[PDB]
């Protein structure tokens, strides 16, 4: 599956640049990006980002641009939801782009 | 007793407590207890903390004027 | 309260079938908890170890393996029907310990008869740094 | 209860759970948290542990020498260092099949062997080892040294031999001795060995212990040294047409300044390295008697620390009080040592590939790639360890009343400004690097690649033109003879260095383009972000706004619960464990850049890297897909080539990566409830409830879960990249 | 000096089967050691 | 009217208006100035 | 087991005891607060460290603090 | 001719890339009749490509060994070789626009705080006030440095929310 299915295919996706299928390659890269970006919400927690937001609050308070609405880190349930949503979207769009580019170029 | 043990009610105060969420922040005095408790100064704050509350009790030595 | 009540194993259990999340081998190796209440009528309640049971009109006795289950049942009975139950802890050798109503007035009240222990008389944030208490076995919050 | 396995923790002994095992292993060498532990006992345990680690290191290198001598081809590689590959160790696996045994017979061996990529063959050829008997006696001597060190640790652990507290706290004498003896006379003896052995062995003369005290290293015979005519040593250097194994084109020179590379072997000259180590030894000895010992002369650390305070309140109290802070807190010294050693091995990685010190090392591409990757990963790991132990210092042993108004109190006072500025520069670098990469990918996708933004790295090109590279043109120093830098040293090291730097074949100051510029900015983003995470963990270690009392909860605590909105991953340990991910990504970036640039250089298609590293389709396709064709074909239904083990461990690394995802995504409640259901299943079954567990099975701790996920993640990362790198560099080269 | 040819046939099963087995046996007795 | 105006005065609606305004401005600039890279008056 | 420490900033609002799922805290008479109540932990050996009392504390920072360490059968919430 | 690079007009790989792009556009164009909308679309694409390739040349852009133009970022070097319009002028323009955004946001933050429930004004924007501050931000650096001069741009460390040490 690693070589005769994933490496034997997906050559159409990576060689689609300069053709009408290049949007599939761009969407493939963006899907890889979103799938990777989901992992910071899937991992980690809330206190780290809360203290980072506190430091940014200090920075905006030095410049007197602190918002009236207090910025807070995402909730643990909210962070899990964001992580699973971005993870699912990244994986789904990765498979979508790879499948469509492979089945359009050689099909 | 004489005068009052704390500041004037309704006046702005600055919290000097370092471990409080409202350190170096301006709050409004709601009421000051006169029985002699440790933290009689009830201060209401415009911005809530992470727990969602906006009122806290502070002692006499941790409140100053708004600068 | 004025006199600590003694549990009665002969009190009837509430009408229930078989429980899967019931007492494990820890019940016959370590302590297990037993909750008693006084139902004025028969009604259906939800156990924390499974589905639903029906309590009998009279004394009712239930057994659990965790104190959290006993207090969850106690607060469910207090919030739903105002039952005021009480649970004991029975060890492997048969020693019975009174757990929830230590003064018989519930911990929400005061009763002016409990001595406050494990109370630090300094404000939080005034504790010493861990460098001050090093190689001594005493935590900064334990002083 | 109260088992005897955690003898260093009475509280952990009274834990009727499997976690007592796990916490009995992770807290094994944290002696500061052990019950009834004094500072003297902690120092003695540290000394014994240091002797144990030294013994393990010496045993490991003795085993490397023995497994190169036995079941190796050191002599055959000495005869022909170009064609035949080094052998690491023979393979005896009964699970191997006959085609697998036949396919692994390489390098003229009688059995299955592993091609060595550690580079000890080149190093031992450079230092003068030629025969297998020399490797045998070196291995047995190092085994004796390791046994001696283990016995020394045991004896210094024994009573009436344990050192005093003031002996360990004597910072001045330790500093003077380790600066003068551990670095000075060690380097002096090393360069003496170099002059006595390696230069004659590189000039076809055998120098051994049997003929020692008989062969003069220089024909003059030490008289220019006493006469002050040290220039007589640099009289007859080795010619350009010099063979390393033979005496053809040899000379009589032991210390010189012949900057550049040996043309035959593409490595630094042995005389140059001997002169370098001699100068380093002299500089270390002349600086190794500066601190105040029991004699009347020297320098006091505390006096210089307290006197160096800027006037007019520039740094407040200044550097006062830092002497007791360093001496009392061992984690501060640990962080400083780990940071310095990490910078050292980072410099080692960045200077080996550009300046190969070992003979026939640049030709061995897989060896150089593996060495650079290993050194960079170790460097990142101990960078993170330095920062983590600095956070440990800030949590455990840091008294603000002692160092009040000093530099530490100041940087703790405005920690928000530092964290905010690092966050801003991280956001800036990441936003612009990702925007540039996505812009280039979109532009190349639309069929018109000329619209992409290629910012020419003029700063590094200007530096390299200022250091001798004439490819970029310009008229700065070391390119124009009218410059004073060109005139100075015109007949000392410039003619060799300019020839070495004007050649495009070697890795000395390679051509840097816009793709190199973009990946360099990506590296800067990774370093700045990891620095931001680590200094936010260290500065907010003892307190924050969400947790002012973070010092009372120790260094590694899970959370404070769901209160105040949620407090998970708030300890400095969690900040370190996220910085491990960011460090892994950064080292992956630097190793991807190194591997792709060097692979395109070795293949001769440097233009492919120049026009392909701009956009991430080139990174995914021309590097991660084109070079992985030989890796994935290690084993197939058609057959098997020599890269079957690399494909297997590549899939192994991807699997351990997935298990890391398992231990990082899912958290404790689901597994605890599942363990409870399994406990009921084991309790209520016939023919299996007769047995029982001595300790109650419980789910792993949240900190433990983070550690296990981090370990699986890093193991999978390392194994996957090592497999890909070695299979791509060795499957098409040699 | 040079080890015999049967050394890979003996030391590898010893450190792959026998030595880890006795190590796990000692560790299992040490974990469950009670007073 | 004023209730609908305050609904339009909410943050997502004015953010949407800014989004269409900026996107249309950049798109019309790119259309009437096809593919520029360097500022050359 | 775990360590439950209660400071003088408590106002005697009895929210921590109501939020406690294992009956660890209690209310004792006091004179340092308007409500004349002070939180106590006479049953800290039964506390598991769930930090439910810290969620219900209305004062800034925390008038009650739970420190984990030396987990036992009762502290690990084990029915087996 | 800096950094060992040639101008795009003088380069050969630039012309080769332009020829290859024109060749593939003509290959795509030859599959359609001249009286069809795809023919006009491809002709417009070819005209845009030719105009872009002409505009990239004779503008100071230079390319090295691949025909892809390169940008010089160091000021002074870009000033003495007419490469300032590559990044130097656009970076100043982006700084001007970013300061416009920052000044407008700062003015809206300050001007919506001296009223009851400032979070309500934050969540429901005062559209006439927002547009007025939008059209009053054309002199952002003057007002910014004047606020720096009078000290109202920065807050003192006594009124600033600060984390415990
Ligand atoms: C000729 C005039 C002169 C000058 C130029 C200096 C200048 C200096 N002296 Mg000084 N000195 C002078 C006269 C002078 N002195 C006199 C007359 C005396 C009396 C004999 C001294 C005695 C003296 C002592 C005893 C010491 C100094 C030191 C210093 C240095 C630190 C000063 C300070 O407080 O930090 C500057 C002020 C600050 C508030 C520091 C801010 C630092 C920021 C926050 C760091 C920002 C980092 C940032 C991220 C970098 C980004 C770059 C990116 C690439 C990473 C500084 C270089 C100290 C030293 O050796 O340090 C090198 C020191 O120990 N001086
Ligand atoms: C490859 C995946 C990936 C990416 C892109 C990021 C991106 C980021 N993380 Mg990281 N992170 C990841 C994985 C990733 N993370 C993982 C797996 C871990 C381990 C758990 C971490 C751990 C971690 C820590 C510990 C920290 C970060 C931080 C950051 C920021 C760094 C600042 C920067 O570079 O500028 C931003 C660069 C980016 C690429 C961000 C993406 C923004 C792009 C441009 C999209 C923006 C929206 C776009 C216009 C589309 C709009 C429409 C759309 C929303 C529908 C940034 C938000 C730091 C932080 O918060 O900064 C202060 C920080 O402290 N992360
Ligand atoms: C000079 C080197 C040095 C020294 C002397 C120490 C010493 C110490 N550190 Mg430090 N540390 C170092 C380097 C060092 N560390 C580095 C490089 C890192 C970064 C990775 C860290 C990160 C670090 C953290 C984050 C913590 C410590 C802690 C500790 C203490 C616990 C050690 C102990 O007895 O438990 C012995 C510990 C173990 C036996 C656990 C090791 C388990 C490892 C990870 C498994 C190996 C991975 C993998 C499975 C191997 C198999 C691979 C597979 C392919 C086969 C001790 C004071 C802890 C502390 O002070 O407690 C509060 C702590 O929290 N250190
Ligand atoms: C000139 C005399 C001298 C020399 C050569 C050494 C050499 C050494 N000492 Mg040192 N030491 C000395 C005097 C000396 N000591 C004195 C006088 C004291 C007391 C004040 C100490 C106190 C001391 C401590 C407390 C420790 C050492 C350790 C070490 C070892 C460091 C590991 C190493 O080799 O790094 C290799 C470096 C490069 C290859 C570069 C090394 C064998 C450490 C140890 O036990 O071994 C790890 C250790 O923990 N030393
Ligand atoms: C089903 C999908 C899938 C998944 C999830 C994985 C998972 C993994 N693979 Mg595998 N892979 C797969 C299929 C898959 N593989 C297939 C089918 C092939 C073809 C044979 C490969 C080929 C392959 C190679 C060749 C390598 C991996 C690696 C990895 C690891 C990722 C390392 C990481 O997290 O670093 C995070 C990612 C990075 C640090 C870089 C990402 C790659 C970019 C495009 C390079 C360009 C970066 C550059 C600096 C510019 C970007 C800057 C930024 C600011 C924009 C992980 C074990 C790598 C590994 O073992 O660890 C290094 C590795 O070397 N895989
Ligand atoms: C590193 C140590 C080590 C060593 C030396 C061996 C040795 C062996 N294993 Mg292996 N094995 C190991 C670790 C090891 N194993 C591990 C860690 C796993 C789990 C991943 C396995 C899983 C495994 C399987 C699944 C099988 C083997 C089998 C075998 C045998 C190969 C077939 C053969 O010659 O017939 C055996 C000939 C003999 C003379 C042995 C009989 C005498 C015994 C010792 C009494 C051989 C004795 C095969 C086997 O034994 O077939 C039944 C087999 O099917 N192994
Ligand atoms: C952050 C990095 C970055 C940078 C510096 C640029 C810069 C540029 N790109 Mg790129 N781009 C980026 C990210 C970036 N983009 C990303 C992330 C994508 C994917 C969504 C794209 C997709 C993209 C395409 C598809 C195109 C560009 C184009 C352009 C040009 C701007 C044209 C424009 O807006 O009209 C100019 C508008 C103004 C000057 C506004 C003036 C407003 C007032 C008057 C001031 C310029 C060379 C176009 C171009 O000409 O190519 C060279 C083009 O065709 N880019
Ligand atoms: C810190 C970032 C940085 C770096 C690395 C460079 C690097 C360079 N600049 Mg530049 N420069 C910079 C910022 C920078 N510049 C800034 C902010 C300005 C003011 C706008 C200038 C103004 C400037 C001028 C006016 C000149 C250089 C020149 C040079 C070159 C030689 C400099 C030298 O001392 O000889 C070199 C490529 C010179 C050049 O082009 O080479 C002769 C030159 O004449 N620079
Ligand atoms: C207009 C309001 C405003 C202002 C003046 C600032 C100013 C600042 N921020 Mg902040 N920021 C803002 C909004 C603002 N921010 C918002 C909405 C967010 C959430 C996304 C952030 C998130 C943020 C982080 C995470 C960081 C900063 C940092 C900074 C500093 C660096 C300057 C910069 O460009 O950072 C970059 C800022 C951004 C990329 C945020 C841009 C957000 C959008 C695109 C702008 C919104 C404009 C707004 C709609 C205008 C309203 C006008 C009104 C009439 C409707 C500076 C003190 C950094 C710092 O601490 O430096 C010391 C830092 O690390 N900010
Ligand atoms: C990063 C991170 C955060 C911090 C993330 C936050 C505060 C959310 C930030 C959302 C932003 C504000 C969305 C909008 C981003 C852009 C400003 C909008 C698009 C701009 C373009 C159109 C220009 C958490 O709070 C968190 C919580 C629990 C688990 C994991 C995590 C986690 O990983
Ligand atoms: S680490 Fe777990 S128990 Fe702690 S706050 Fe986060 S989700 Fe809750
Ligand atoms: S919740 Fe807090 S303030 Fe209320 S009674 Fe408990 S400790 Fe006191």
């Amino acid at each position: 599956w690693l070589r005769d299915f994933l490496w034997a295919q997906s050559s159409q996706v990576i060689q689609s640049y300069g053709s009408a299928l290049s949007a599939y390659g761009l969407m493939f890269l963006g899907a890889h990006f979103v799938w990777a970006f989901s992992l910071m919400f899937l991992f980690s927690g809330r206190g780290y980002w809360q203290e980072l937001i506190e430091s940014i609050v200090w920075a905006h308070n030095k410049l007197r641009v602190a918002p009236s609405i207090q910025p807070r880190a995402l909730s643990i349930t909210q962070g899990r939801a964001v992580g699973v949503a971005h993870y699912l979207l990244g994986g789904i769009a990765t498979t979508w782009s790879f499948f469509l580019a492979r089945i359009i170029a050689v099909g | 007793k004489k005068k009052e043990v704390g500041p004037k009610r309704g006046s702005l105060v600055k919290v000097l407590r370092p471990e409080s969420y409202w350190y170096n922040q301006v709050g409004k005095v709601v009421s000051v207890d006169q029985s002699g408790i440790r933290y009689p100064v009830v201060v209401r704050f415009e911005n809530q903390n992470y727990a969602g509350v906006s009122t806290n009790n502070y002692a006499l030595d941790e409140v100053t004027d708004p600068p | 309260p004025w006199k600590q009540p003694e549990l009665d194993p002969d009190t009837p259990s509430p009408i229930f079938g078989g429980s899967t999340g019931g007492l494990l081998r820890k019940a016959q190796v370590e302590e297990f908890y037993v909750t008693t209440w006084e139902s004025p009528k028969e009604q259906i309640f939800e156990m924390p170890t499974g589905g639903a049971a029906i309590m009998r009109k009279g004394p009712n006795l239930l057994k659990f393996a965790r104190k959290e289950q006993c207090l969850a049942l106690t607060t469910q009975l207090r919030t739903k029907f105002k039952m005021t139950p009480c649970f004991y802890r029975v060890y492997a050798d048969g020693k019975v310990e009174y757990l929830h109503p230590k003064d018989g007035v519930y911990p929400e009240k005061v009763n002016a008869g409990r001595v406050g222990v494990n109370q630090n008389m300094r404000s939080i944030g005034e504790n010493v740094d861990p460098i001050k208490v090093k190689f001594t076995g005493s935590q900064p919050f334990t002083i | 209860a109260t088992k005897l396995f955690p003898k260093f923790s009475q509280g952990l002994a009274q834990d009727p759970s499997t976690r007592r095992i796990w916490y009995g292993l992770a807290t094994a060498h944290d002696f500061e948290s052990h019950d009834g532990m004094t500072e003297e006992n902690l120092y003695q345990k540290i000394f014994a542990s240091h002797f144990g680690q030294l013994a393990i290191i010496f045993l490991w290198t003795s085993g490397n020498l023995f497994h190169v001598a036995w079941q190796g081809n050191f002599e055959q590689w000495v005869t022909d260092p170009i064609h035949v590959r080094p052998i690491a160790h023979a393979i005896w696996d009964p699970h191997f099949g006959q085609p697998a045994v036949e396919a692994f017979t390489r390098g003229g061996a009688s059995g299955p062997v592993n091609i060595a990529t550690s580079g000890v063959y080149q190093w031992w050829y450079t230092i003068g080892l030629r025969s297998n008997q020399e490797l045998y006696v070196s291995s047995v001597f190092l085994a004796l040294v390791s046994a001696v060190f283990l016995f020394a640790g045991w004896l210094h652990l024994q009573p009436n031999f344990q050192p005093s507290l003031s002996w360990f706290k004597d910072a001045e004498s330790r500093l003077n001795h380790h600066l003068s003896g551990l670095f000075g006379v060690s380097s002096l003896a090393w360069t003496g060995h170099l002059v006595h052995v390696a230069i004659p062995e590189s000039r076809g003369q055998h120098v051994g212990w049997d003929n020692f005290l008989s062969v003069l290293p220089h024909p003059q015979g030490l008289t220019p040294f006493w006469s002050g005519n040290w220039a007589a040593y640099a009289q007859n250097p080795d010619t350009a047409s010099h063979a390393f194994g033979t005496a053809d084109g040899s000379g009589t020179a032991i210390l010189t300044f012949l900057g550049g590379f040996h043309p035959q072997t593409q490595s630094l000259w042995l005389s140059d390295m001997a002169h370098h180590h001699l100068a380093i030894a002299v500089l270390f000895i002349v600086a190794g008697h500066m601190y105040r010992t029991n004699f009347g002369i020297g320098h006091r650390l505390e006096a210089i620390l307290e006197a160096h305070t800027p006037p007019a309140g520039g740094l407040g109290a200044g550097h006062k009080g830092l002497f007791h802070t360093v001496n009392n807190s061992l984690h501060f010294q640990l962080g400083l040592a780990l940071a310095s050693v990490g910078t050292i091995t980072s410099l080692v990685a960045q200077h080996m590939y550009s300046l190969p010190p070992y003979a026939y090392l640049a030709v061995d591409f897989t060896t150089q790639a593996s060495l650079y990757t290993h050194h960079q990963y170790i460097a990142g790991f101990i960078m993170c360890g330095a920062f983590a132990h600095g956070a440990i210092f800030f949590i455990r042993d840091y008294d603000p009343e002692q160092n009040k108004g000093n530099v530490l109190a100041r940087v703790l006072d405005h920690k928000e400004a530092i964290i905010s500025h690092l966050s801003w520069v991280s956001l800036f670098l990441g936003f612009h690097t990702l925007g540039l990469y996505v812009h280039n990918d979109v532009v190349q996708a639309f069929g018109t690649p000329e619209k992409q933004i290629l910012i020419e790295p003029v700063f590094a090109q200007w530096i390299q033109a200022a250091q001798g590279k004439s490819l970029y043109g310009f008229d700065l120093l070391l390119a124009s003879s009218s410059s004073s830098a060109y005139s100075a040293g015109q007949s000392l090291w410039l003619p060799g260095w300019l020839e070495a730097i004007n050649n495009n074949q070697n890795s000395l100051f390679l051509t840097i383009g816009p793709g190199d510029f973009l990946v360099h900015h990506a590296i800067a983003l990774g370093l700045h972000t990891t620095t931001l995470i680590l200094v936010k963990g260290a500065l907010d270690a003892r307190g924050s706004k969400l947790m002012p009392d973070k010092k009372d909860f120790g260094y590694s605590f899970p959370c404070d619960g769901p209160g105040r909105g949620g407090t998970c991953d708030i300890s400095a340990y969690d900040a370190f464990y996220l910085a491990v991910f960011w460090m892994l990504n950064t080292i992956g970036w630097v190793t991807f850049y190194w591997h792709w640039k060097h692979l395109t250089l070795w293949q001769g298609n440097v233009s492919q890297f120049d026009e392909s590293s701009t956009y991430l389709m080139g990174w995914l396709r021309d590097y991660l897909w084109l070079n992985s064709s030989q890796l994935i074909n290690g084993y197939n239904p058609f057959g098997m080539n020599s890269l079957s083990v690399w494909a297997w461990t590549f899939l192994f690394g991807h699997l351990v990566y997935a298990t890391g995802f398992m231990f990082l995504i899912s958290w404790r409640g689901y597994w605890q409830e599942l363990i409870e259901t399994l406990v009921w299943a084991h309790e209520k079954t016939p023919l299996a409830n007769l047995v029982y567990w001595k300790d109650k099975p419980v789910a792993l701790s949240i900190v433990q879960a983070r550690l296990v996920g981090l370990a699986h993640f890093s193991v999978g990362y390392i194994f996957t990249y090592a497999a890909f790198l070695i299979a791509s560099t060795s499957g098409r080269f040699g | 000096f040079v080890p015999p040819a049967w050394a890979p046939s003996l030391f590898v099963p010893l450190t792959g089967l026998v030595l880890p087995a006795i190590g796990m046996a000692w560790a299992f007795t040490y974990i469950q050691k009670e007073k | 009217m004023k209730d609908f105006t305050t609904y339009l005065s909410t943050a997502p609606v004015v953010g949407l208006g800014w989004a269409i305004f900026t996107s249309g401005l950049l798109i019309e600039i790119n259309r009437f100035f096809p593919d520029p890279l360097v500022f050359s008056f | 087991a775990h360590v439950v420490k209660i400071y003088d900033t408590c106002i005697g609002c009895t929210q921590c005891v109501r939020a406690c799922p294992l009956d660890v805290l209690e209310m004792v008479p006091w004179d340092g607060c308007k409500a004349a109540q002070m939180a106590s932990s006479p049953r800290t050996e039964d506390c598991v460290g769930c930090k439910r009392c810290e969620t219900a504390c209305p004062t800034d920072f925390l008038s009650v603090r739970v420190y984990l360490g030396n987990e036992s059968t009762r502290s690990l919430g084990l029915a087996y | 001719d800096v950094a060992g690079l040639t101008p795009c007009s003088e380069s050969k790989a630039y012309n080769k890339l332009e020829r290859k792009e024109l060749k593939t556009l003509e290959k795509r164009l030859k599959k359609y009749e001249p009286g069809s909308a795809p023919y006009l679309a491809l002709q417009a694409t070819k005209e845009r490509t030719q105009n872009r390739f002409k505009n990239y040349a004779k503008a100071g852009l230079l390319c090295g060994n691949d025909g892809l133009p390169h940008l010089i970022s160091d000021p002074g070097l870009a000033l003495r070789f007419n490469h300032a319009g590559e990044v130097f002028i656009p970076t100043f323009g982006f700084l001007y626009v970013a300061g416009y955004i920052g000044h407008v946001g700062r003015q809206y933050i300050i001007k919506s705080k001296e009223d009851a429930k400032p979070t309500d004004k934050e969540i429901i924007l005062d559209v006439p006030l927002a547009l007025q501050l939008a059209f009053q931000g054309w002199a952002w650096p003057l007002a910014a440095i004047q606020e720096l001069r009078n000290g109202s741009l920065l807050e003192k460390d006594e009124n600033i929310t600060v984390s415990p040490r």
